[PDB]
């Protein structure tokens, strides 16, 4: 579960990303392509190359998602219902893979926020990140 | 893999009494009931609907089949799993876009099947042997991934 | 979420397992710890040899939790709740030796449950044990 | 475990402008923060009650260079990581008994603490060529388990 502080870590950390939430977003899917080619498996039809419009759409899409969810960290389950039924039906991605991006997502935070990624931030983003990839994949069965 | 001169003998032994009809379809079957997001691979088989629809389904039972094709050629060169499965390897990548996170899935339904078929029969120690066995199915399966 | 039919299917199973629970509780360490043999770096301090009675108790222990928490599975996270708080605060194994625990429990039961053990009660069982395993880690950071 | 040569390169560039005892230090505590169930291996080390009680632990932090000098020793024998570390995975399974999933965590976590270090300088191609090498290494260091 989020503790108080986590979600003010997570508030304040992803607040500081600011208007850089779909661009960090794209980098941490190029750095999950380029790190776990297992990953690439699931979009066989995209371009997955850099500079990719489709690799920086589903980073928007991903990051805005994130965005969604700390508006409504305390009711994930329902803000994000739409989003997990998408992914239990539809895309169906094994979970490790959730893994590999919330990983690949804090090494991008950790990349443009010296500051701002301490030990603590670091421990309640990888918490958040968790919640959220256990909510879009609580419906596969 | 690195199963022993002993594990090797009794992976063999057990082997020799497989029904590869039986167990490749409940393994194949129990793969899509189990972990139905698999399914995602599987749309061209027809009805998958339910349990008794996959598990009954002609394509799944026949597929399964030739999946233990596979795996009793590895058991039948353990020292190089790697070799045996690269062409398979690179199928599995290229062609048919599956994350080898399935790879483990697969193999641990079949240990299941395995059980289900042999009891006690399917001792610790036999056991044991067989996760050698599927991890290093798994492991050789993915191994040509990029 | 486990749906009515898990729970049936789970109680049905169980029920049948009876007093087996313990016995099938130690065969499932048993099968762990030689399949898996990393998971041993957790009983450093037991007595690991052949029948051994150290083993035999603890397995004993797994299976009366698993008991109770089929006995309460509309509401597992309360039930285990001061099993959680142990397992989070003293034990501190990894999430991922949870999965090879509830595999080998998988295995034991197909091995003894040759009736009982359909597709739909494998995957029913299968959820339950993960569902355990959550509740587990529930409250580990 | 295969880098090609401009991974290599890459990696050992990059390495060359670590300061190993600091990373050593900052990984290991940054891996009894974010996970902190790790602390059960460390009870010797004292104060671990806070982020900062551990981050800035003394014990903690001469602890993360031994670690960080056997990685660094690593990968001068980016070709043989199982032999490298085989009497290190033999200690942490006789003596030590820490479950091996730990040595995945570490290694992760070193990556965050390389990309906080280096910023923009640890681009997606630096970071994958250090998760082939972390990877290598926590398979050689899980190896000798038994
Ligand atoms: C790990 C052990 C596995 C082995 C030994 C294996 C083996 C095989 C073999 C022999 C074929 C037929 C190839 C041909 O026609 O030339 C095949 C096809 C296929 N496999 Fe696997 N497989 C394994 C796991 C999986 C898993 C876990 C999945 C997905 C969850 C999968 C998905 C597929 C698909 C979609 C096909 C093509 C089926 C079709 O014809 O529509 N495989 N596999
Ligand atoms: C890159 C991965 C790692 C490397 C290269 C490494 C290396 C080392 C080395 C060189 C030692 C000193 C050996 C000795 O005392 O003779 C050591 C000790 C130790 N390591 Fe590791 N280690 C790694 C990961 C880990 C992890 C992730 C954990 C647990 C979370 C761990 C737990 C321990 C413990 C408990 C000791 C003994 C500490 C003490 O003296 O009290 N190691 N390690
Ligand atoms: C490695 C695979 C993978 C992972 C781990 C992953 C993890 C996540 C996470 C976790 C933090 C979030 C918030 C997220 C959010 C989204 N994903 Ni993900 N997705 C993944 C593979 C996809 C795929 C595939 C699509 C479809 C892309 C397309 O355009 O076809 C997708 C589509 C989406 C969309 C767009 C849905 C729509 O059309 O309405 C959102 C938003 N996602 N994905
Ligand atoms: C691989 C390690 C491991 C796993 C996955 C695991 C999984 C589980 C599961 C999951 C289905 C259950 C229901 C369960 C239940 C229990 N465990 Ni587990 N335990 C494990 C290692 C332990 C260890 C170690 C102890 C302490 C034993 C001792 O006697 O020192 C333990 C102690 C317990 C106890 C006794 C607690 C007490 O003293 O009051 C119960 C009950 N458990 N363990």
């Amino acid at each position: 579960v989020l503790s108080p502080a986590d979600k003010t870590n997570v508030k304040a950390a992803w607040g500081k990303v600011g208007a850089h939430a779909g661009e960090y977003g794209a980098e941490a899917l190029e750095r999950m392509f380029l790190s776990f080619p297992t990953t690439k498996t699931y979009f066989p039809h995209f371009d997955l190359s850099h500079g990719s419009a489709q690799v920086k759409g589903h980073g928007k899409k991903v990051a805005d998602a994130l965005t969604n969810a700390v508006a409504h960290v305390d009711d994930m389950p329902n803000a994000l219902s739409a989003l997990s039924d998408l992914h239990a039906h539809k895309l169906r991605v094994d979970p490790v893979n959730f893994k590999l991006l919330s990983h690949c997502l804090l090494v991008t935070l950790a990349a443009h926020l010296p500051a701002e990624f301490t030990p603590a931030v670091h421990a309640s983003l990888d918490k958040f990140l968790a919640s959220v990839s256990t909510v879009l994949t609580s419906k596969y069965r | 893999v690195h199963l022993t001169p002993e594990e090797k003998s009794a992976v063999t032994a057990l082997w020799g009494k497989v029904n590869v009809d039986e167990v490749g379809g409940e393994a194949l079957g129990r793969l899509l009931v189990v972990y139905p997001w698999t399914q995602r691979f599987f749309e061209s088989f027809g009805d998958l609907s339910t349990p008794d629809a996959v598990m009954g389904n002609p394509k799944v039972k026949a597929h399964g089949k030739k999946v233990l094709g596979a795996f009793s050629d590895g058991l039948a060169h353990l020292d190089n799993l790697k070799g045996t499965f690269a062409t398979l390897s690179e199928l599995h990548c290229d062609k048919l876009h599956v994350d080898p996170e399935n790879f483990r899935l697969l193999g641990n339904v079949l240990v299941c099947v395995l059980a289900h078929h042999f009891g006690k029969e399917f001792t610790p120690p036999v056991q044991a042997a067989y996760q050698k066995v599927v991890a290093g199915v798994a492991n050789a399966l993915a191994h040509k991934y990029h």
